[PDB]
Order: C-alpha cells, then structure tokens, then sequence
C-alpha cells in the first residue's frame, strides 16, 4: 500500500496508493545555519554513568541501557562514546530503529495511518523530518501560500523562532491526523546537541487500530476548521475556537536588538493580511495604537491605504471616535516642514478624509485639520474641502453606479 | 529581444540548382543582410548540398522568422524542406526552432523591382529584390503602400469587371481607402524622419495632402525638427492652423503624452481631467508632470468607472462648446494605448489561398465542362500523374483512362 | 489552517537536564561585575578608600560559590528528609542550625 518507488506515477494529490509525486526525506535539512550554538563547548558530551558486562547476552543478559541510564530519563540519546559502544539501545534516531506502518484510507476527514501488529508503550514509530525555516521567510511564505487554496499545512513550530515544513519534503509521519483520545504523543529529544521531534505510544495498541496524536490547538487565519473523530468529548474543532496571530502561529521571533520599526511593521501587517480593511474595533483600536508609534513613511502610506479599503461604516466610526481625526493630524503638520517627499502621504491623507464619514465640520475644526488643509494636491484639498462644504467643485469627474459597471460587466 | 522581429524574406527563383535570394532584415523597416543559396535539389541526385547550404545560411545570421515564397509544386516542395531542416536543426536562431511562415510572391515580387527596391539595392539581383520586398511586406504593409506612388496600386488588379468600368473611379476609392487605413492606424512622425523604408507616409493623411507631407518632410529634414509633441508642427510655423486641426488625430510622435495618439490639442485637457478622474489622482495642470493618471492608465486600465459618460458630455457641453457623448470613447482609448493600430493581424497561408499565392490557378478559373489540357508526364501506380497548364498537379485516376 | 506546534516538556525534566548541566561543567556562575561592587560597597564599611586585587576579587568568588553550593547540598537533604520535594527557608535554617552556623 506504501510501495516508495523512484518513478513519478500518475496519482494527483491524495498519496494513498502512489507516494512518487513529491520527494521524501530523510534527517531534516537547514538555510542560514551558523555557528552560535551549545553544541560543543559544554554539551561536547554527556555520558552515561554505567558499569556494564556486555559479555552475557541471551542467558542471564540484561538489555544495555534501559529505563535505569541518566540520558533516557532526560531524554538524551547517547553519543559513540557510550561504555557499551555499539550495544547501546539509546540511539534509536541514528540507527533508525523504526515501527511497522501503513497508510491506507480510514475516514473521509483525510487520509492516515493504523497499526499493523502489536506496539507497547513508551515505543518510538517515527520521527518528524522536513524543511527548518528562519524568521524573515515563515510570514512571507504563509502569506504567499495562504492564496493557492491548500487544505493541509504542514507547518509545526520547533522553538520560539523555528519552523519546520513538511509540505515539499515529507517522510511517513505526515498522514498523522488528529483526535481527542491521543495514544501517540510527541517528544522533544536532543541528538548530537540538535533538537529532534519523536513520536512515542503511551499503551497497548493492539493490532489494526488507530495510532494519531493530540495537536496543540492552533488557528492562523479568520477561517475555523472542525475534527471528524468524536470519541468521548472530542473538541469540535481543529485550533479550538480563539484565534491568534501570525506570530503567535509560529513563535514570535526572538527580536535582533535592533528596530522597534519591525514590532509595527509585524502589526500592520497582521492588520493588512485580511485585504479588504479593518473588520472590527479590535482591529481598529489597534490601527490608532499603531498610528501613534509609526514614523516611516511607507507605514504611514500602509495605514491610510488599510483605512480607505475600510468598507465598514461602525469601523470607521469608532476610528473616529478613537480620535482617529487628531492623528491625522499629528501626520498632517509634520508634514507642514515642506520636505518635497511628501506629496504622496498628503494625497493619501486627502483621500483617507474622504473616505472617513466626518458627520460635522465642528468635528475638523476641534481635530485641527481645517486649518492644515485650506493651507494645503491643492486640488485635492479644494475637492476635500467642497466635499465639506456644500456645492461647486473642481470639477468631479462622477463615477458610475455599482448598478451600470455590473450592467457594462454583463454586455461583454 | 529588439524591437520587431527579423523577417528573412526568402525568394527562391527556381530552386533547381539556381541562387535564390534569403535576405534578413530587421523589423525596423530595413533589410540587415542576405545571401544566396545555388546549390538545390541543378544536381539529378543531391538530397544533401541543398540541405548544407540552408544550414550554413541559418547560421551565418540569427533571424526571427522565415518568409518563404513559391510558384509552383517545385517551389512548394523546397520551401517545406528549408522550413523541415530549420526547425530539425534549430536554424531559425541558431538556439531554437523558428516557424517559417510562407509568404505568397504576391507584394514581394512588386515590391522587389519598384522604385524603393531600386533605391535601397542597385547593385543586387532581382532574387535579392524580391526577398527585400517579401520581408517589408511581411513586416510592415502600411509602410510599404504608404511608400509607393499612387500608379502602383493600379498594378495591382481588383476584378476584371474594373477594366470595363471607368479606373478613376477605381483609383478614388483605392485613395480613399488608403487615406481612411492611414489615418485608423495613425503615421509615426519620427519613423518618416530617417528611417527611409517608413519614410513618405505623410500622403494619405486625414487633411495632410501629399503637397503638405513633401513640405512638411522637407522642412524636418532641412531644419532638423523632430516629432517633439503634436503641437510641433503648430510651434515651428510648419503647418496652418487649419491643417493642424484636420490632421490632429493622424499625427503621431514618438514621446506630449497624447502625441501619439488621437487626442488632439483641444481634447488635450479633456483627457487630462479624465484621465485624473480615473486614477483619483491630484489634480494640479496636469499635462506632464501628474504621471500616476498619465502613465499608470497608459500601463493598464487604472480605474473606468470613474469615468461617466454622462458627468463628461456635460462637462464638454458646459465648457468646451460641444458634446463628447461619442468622442469620450475615443479620448479614452487615446489616453489608454496611444499609437493604435488599425491593420488587421498576420494572415497564414492556407491550403486554397497558398495555392492561389504560389501557383497563382484557383479552381475558380477551372469550371467544369471546358476543356482542360492535362500534361501527363509521370504515373504513380496506376494513373497518370502530370502537370497542368497552370502549374497545377493533374492527376488523371483509372478514370480517365479506363 | 494554522501552525500546530509539537508538545510541552514535562515538568522537571529541563530542570534535572540543567542538573546534569551544571554539575559537569567547572566556572563561574555569578555575575562578577555585580559581585565585585557588591564587594566594593560591603567593603567600604571597614576602611575608606581601599584598592582591590583581581586575583583578590576572585579567590572571594570562588569561596563564595563553594560555601554556597554546599550549603545547598545540605539543605537538599534536609528537604529530602522532610518529604518534601521543593526547598525551603525552614530547611536552609535548619541546615545552618545543625552545622553550627
């Protein structure tokens, strides 16, 4: 039902009887790997306190480090230079000691694993290989990847600033799916100084039943997806119900004590993800604490843009009443000191005023923004201020009705 | 890579171990080399010379397509093995394979013994002629028949039943489709500057007669004035104000933003205002420097629903003194693309129409009933298998002969 | 979908790596500018304006450090012996009461 072949087959996308159309993978692969690490200055090695015979196997033999050995209480594989050399048992991701699976198809929720034969507790199947990301490329991938319309996302977050894809690159632990009664489990183990993800069984799993682990509920998007298992309380829903961040998704990263610019390029950006403007007063609130720590122009450009994509009238009112107006205004007289670069920003504040529904003009007059406009592109201050006036204009070249762009859509 | 593509105009004249001549020009209206290729299928039995000198001929130059011409079953067939080895050997830029298109010896065989031919190669021969002429016609018709006296549009003939009817008439309505083909497709006023093949197009446009275009290209010429905007010739004191306004949609320069195109000066503001409209951009006398409206909407279309047909004929009515109900489509489409093109697009050769190009005998002219001679000069298996009058295969089955 | 991350550690299972950790390794475990102010100041009491030898400042330390991890290794069996696996105040007091401190 595996059968890994070398020959490219003619099997789409489902992997259930053809596994040649993407490539497998053996121990994991790394990009911008350095040497900054504990790797061989104080975890050179970590020996094992043992005094062994290795000279009685199969009559009165005791099986060479078991649950009695320092390292696997600490979940630490022994290196070469363990006292019983090559009878080891520690080693078990070097000599890839493996367990009996299949893949085959279950349930219509996706496609998984069951056991073959008999498998104890406290035993290893198989161990999580793929690509290891880095900090810049994982919120640019997602968001790359996120409109290509994918169902699974093979993203699993080794520390606070990696994560590890198995979606180019996968080995048989991939098909693994989710259920609310876990009798496999996940473990951190450390191997040769790097961290290494294991899967471990827990009981007596008897021949031709389910092997599937707990996730660590997790959602990235708006979008809420549920489990199919229900076996006794089963939660509904992959990633609960709460919903957080990009960064939270994956671990933010460790920040290079660098600048505070990245904190409010990574939240605008959060905000951006959506396209099509702010959603709610959450998301409002913080687009106007934001607004108050940027300073570069193009985050500047990116708010006013977010707030003009801004459909929802009850969002734009509560950035209103958020003293939205008196923001803009702080942007509004830095610009006054009459640096040639900002045309742009101006233009765009003109339109983002616009767009705003400013119920009075005692509203501008408190905000301060009158002023700075009259004194203000000048065209596009004189339609600004027509608009909050009344009548004549800077002739508007008036945009056709929703109502006759669908009818000229429809005509073709 | 380049602007246009290389047409290597190839008129065999035989192709039975005669020269004939492969020239490559380049897609600017000009010839860049050529050659000669004696050897043929001349030899009674040389399936290889043929076939060497067409590769050596490939890689001597690196052209962008091939136009092969033709005259008969033999020249058919030499065509189709140049076009087989080019594409077996990738010889149509020596690193992949290049289409020959075939050309019928229609234009090509005018073009090569004209008054430009002439011109352009003195010292060449006819075969040369010939492939210069086949590759300008298959690169730029417009170019050719605005370089040509019209005298050579009445070599050319449209029916048998206009030699019975009065040919002024003929030569009226072939002026007046020429000037209404000019003026659609517009004239680039710097490619009639030096470039001598796109030269002379300045005859048949929309109020620039032929006496207008001779002086307005002697004054560039002499002054050394370029098509700087579409008010050069209104700036220079080349042309009358009258001959500005007739023949402001026809002008075209190579930068105003609306020189290329048919906005004339005074839908300039117009356009300007709409195209600002469009892209919401500021508003600040946009003629040049406001470039989001001018060169994003040029790039693509930024925004057309901000522009209203109604808020535009309005405008026009209020200030301007006349409707834009149906010159607001036009002033669009100027702003958006500038320079349009009004020729059709590149017609293949098909199977009744390449016959009618190369052996030049439709079966229209053969009617049934008349008495055709059949030239039996070979027989396949049973029938007889010969060469018509007309240089068509007829092939007489166990029919005809029972 | 999101990113789902593996697992947490058991606790106690990073601690008694870290045990392991620092029972191999032979340095320095505290912060010696810290600790050379802190000697600085506590000095001052005794004589004004005094000066200070490196190897001085370092022998401290290293005493420092010994009578400290000791102390420790003390009272971790007194905690052991009442039962309990966190350390307390009650069981540094009786450490320092029984060795006569």
């Amino acid at each position: 039902d595996d059968f890994r072949d070398p020959q490219r087959w003619k099997e789409c996308a489902k992997q259930g009887k053809m596994p040649c159309y993407f490539d497998l993978i053996e121990e994991n692969v790394y990009l911008t790997e350095r040497k900054k690490n504990k790797s061989h200055r104080d975890i050179k090695r970590m020996q094992c306190e043992c005094t062994p015979l290795s000279k009685d196997e199969r009559a009165q033999g005791e099986i060479a480090c078991g649950e009695d050995c320092l390292n696997r209480l600490l979940m630490i594989e022994c290196s070469s230079r363990c006292p019983n050399g090559d009878y080891c048992s520690n080693r078990r991701f070097q000599r890839k000691q493996h367990a009996d699976v299949e893949v085959i198809l279950t349930e219509k929720k996706g496609w998984g694993l069951r056991a073959a034969k008999d498998l104890p507790s406290n035993t290893f199947v198989l161990e999580y290989c793929g690509e290891v990301l880095d900090h810049k490329e994982f919120k640019a991938r997602v968001k790359e990847y996120a409109r290509n319309k994918n169902i699974h996302y093979y993203f699993m977050a080794l520390k606070n600033d990696e994560i590890i894809d198995a979606t180019q690159k996968g080995n048989c632990s991939r098909f693994m799916n989710h259920s609310c009664e876990p009798n496999c489990e996940t473990q951190k183990w450390t191997v040769n100084g790097q961290l290494r993800v294991g899967f471990f069984t827990t009981k007596l799993v008897p021949s031709g039943s389910e092997l599937t682990f707990d996730y660590q509920f997790q959602r990235y998007g708006k979008e809420a997806q549920k489990c199919f298992c229900g076996s006794a309380n089963c939660r509904g829903y992959l990633g609960g119900e709460n919903r957080v961040s990009i960064r939270a998704a994956g671990g933010k990263m460790k920040k290079e004590r660098s600048r505070k610019k990245d904190s409010v390029d990574g939240e605008l950006e959060a905000l951006m993800e959506n396209g099509e403007g702010l959603s709610d007063k959450n998301q409002v609130l913080s687009l106007s604490r934001l607004m108050v720590r940027i300073e570069t122009l193009e985050q500047k450009l990116t708010c006013l843009e977010l707030i003009q994509n801004t459909h929802s009238q009850s969002c734009l009112k509560s950035f209103l009443e958020r003293h939205g107006l008196s923001l803009l205004w702080i942007w509004m007289a830095e610009l006054g000191d009459g640096r040639e670069s900002n045309q742009k920003l101006q233009e765009e504040i003109i339109k983002t005023l616009e767009h705003l529904p400013i119920p009075t003009k005692n509203m501008l007059e408190e905000s301060k923004v009158l002023p700075i406009i009259q004194r203000w592109i000048s065209d596009l201050a004189t339609k600004l201020l027509d608009s909050w006036k009344d009548l004549k204009e800077v002739y508007r070249i008036p945009k056709k009705s929703q109502t006759e762009k669908e009818n000229t859509t429809t005509e073709r | 890579q380049g602007k246009g593509i290389r047409v290597l105009g190839i008129a065999f004249s035989s192709a039975r171990d005669h020269p004939v001549f492969c020239a490559l020009v380049n897609g600017e209206g000009e010839v860049t080399d050529f050659l000669r290729l004696p050897h043929f299928t001349e030899e009674r039995e040389k399936k290889a010379q043929d076939i060497e000198t067409l590769k050596k001929f490939l890689l001597n130059k690196k052209p962008h397509v091939v136009t092969v011409a033709g005259e008969n079953r033999d020249a058919q067939m030499l065509i189709e093995d140049v076009k087989r080895i080019v594409h077996e050997l990738d010889q149509g830029q020596q690193l992949s394979s290049i289409g020959v298109e075939l050309v019928d010896n229609e234009l090509a065989i005018l073009y090569m013994n004209s008054k430009k031919s002439e011109a352009e190669f003195r010292d060449y021969p006819p075969v040369l002629r010939q492939a210069v002429s086949l590759a300008r016609r298959i690169q730029d018709p417009l170019i050719e028949f605005a370089q040509v006296c019209s005298e050579d549009i009445l070599c050319l003939k449209f029916h048998p039943l206009q030699e019975h009817v009065v040919k002024e008439e003929l030569l009226n309505a072939l002026y007046c489709e020429f000037i209404n083909r000019v003026n659609e497709v517009g004239v680039d006023v710097n490619r009639a500057i030096a470039h001598p093949y796109s030269q002379a197009l300045i005859q048949y446009v929309c109020g620039l007669g032929p006496r207008k275009g001779t002086h307005l290209l002697k004054i560039l010429k002499q002054n050394n004035t370029r098509l700087e905007s579409r008010t050069q010739l209104v700036t220079m004191c080349h042309m009358g104000p009258k001959v500005f306004m007739n023949c402001a949609g026809f002008l075209k320069i190579d930068t105003e933003v609306l020189d290329g195109s048919r906005v004339h000066p005074e839908t300039y503001e117009w356009a300007r205002k709409m195209a600002v409209d469009a892209l919401e951009y500021d508003e600040s006398a946009e003629d040049a420097n406001p470039a989001g409206a001018l060169e994003e909407i040029l790039e693509n279309p930024e925004r057309l629903k901000d522009l209203d047909l109604d808020a535009f004929a309005e405008e026009l009515e209020r200030q301007g003194y006349g409707d834009k109900h149906i010159t607001l489509y036009d002033i669009r489409a100027e702003l958006s693309c500038r320079y349009k093109d009004l020729r059709t697009a590149y017609r293949s050769p098909n199977t009744e129409e390449i016959f009618n190009m190369l052996t030049k005998e439709t079966p229209e002219t053969f009617y049934i009933g008349k008495l055709i001679i059949c030239n039996v000069t070979g027989i396949a298996h049973i029938g007889v298998k010969t060469r018509l009058d007309n240089g068509v295969t007829g092939f007489i089955p166990t029919k005809f002969l029972s | 979908g999101g990113v789902m991350k593996p697992h947490r550690y058991r606790p106690g299972t990073v601690a008694l790596r870290e045990i392991r950790r620092y029972q191999k390794s032979t340095e320095l475990l505290i912060r010696k500018l810290p600790f050379q102010r802190l000697v600085r100041e506590i000095a001052q009491d005794f004589k004004t304006d005094l000066r200070f030898q490196s190897s001085a400042v370092m022998a401290l330390q290293e005493a420092s450090e010994a009578y400290l991890v000791a102390l420790f290794e003390d009272t971790n069996l007194c905690a052991i012996h009442a039962k309990r696996v966190t350390i307390m105040p009650k069981d540094i007091q009786l450490a320092r009461r029984i060795r006569g401190e």
